[PDB]
């Protein structure tokens, strides 16, 4: 406990916005981007960092 | 976990004719794309957290049978739990009634 590992590349993680009300509807709808308070932003093609 | 009681139906003796797969897939294919919007109904039933009340559309007129799902706290169904007491409600009983 307080030691990591010494170095970690593995980018492409799985990350989601989450929706706090989406209970019962197993159903591929189109959900409207209005209600929500965040946004996951598009990682950029430039120069790696 | 409450769930629907989806019964067996009779045991007819099994048949091999391979002509009823075809008909399973064509009905199989036609339900997942009425799994994209009939997703409120009854049948589509996800599985709830604890307290996790979900609303789920239904037609009135009949009587449907429900099952009580045990686990254990690693998730898992117990292979027999007939030693518990079971406890069935409902919010008004001219609605729906046990």
């Amino acid at each position: 406990k307080g030691v990591h590992f010494d170095s970690c590349n593995l980018d492409d993680l799985e990350w989601r916005v989450d929706d706090s009300n989406a209970n019962n509807d197993n159903n591929g709808g189109g959900g409207s981007n209005q209600e929500r308070s965040f946004s996951l932003l598009p990682l950029q093609k430039t120069n790696t960092p | 976990q409450l769930q629907v009681a989806n019964l067996p139906k009779d045991h007819q003796i099994q048949d091999s004719s391979h002509h009823q797969q075809i008909q399973q897939q064509e009905q199989q294919q036609q339900q997942q794309q009425q799994q994209s919007t009939c997703q409120d109904t009854i049948f589509s039933i996800k599985k709830q957290k604890q307290g996790e009340i979900g609303t789920y559309k239904i037609r009135n007129d009949r009587d449907i049978p429900f099952i009580a799902q045990v686990f254990d706290d690693n998730g898992k169904p117990f292979t027999n739990y007939s030693s518990l007491v079971f406890d069935w409600k409902s919010s008004d009983q001219t609605q729906a009634k046990w």
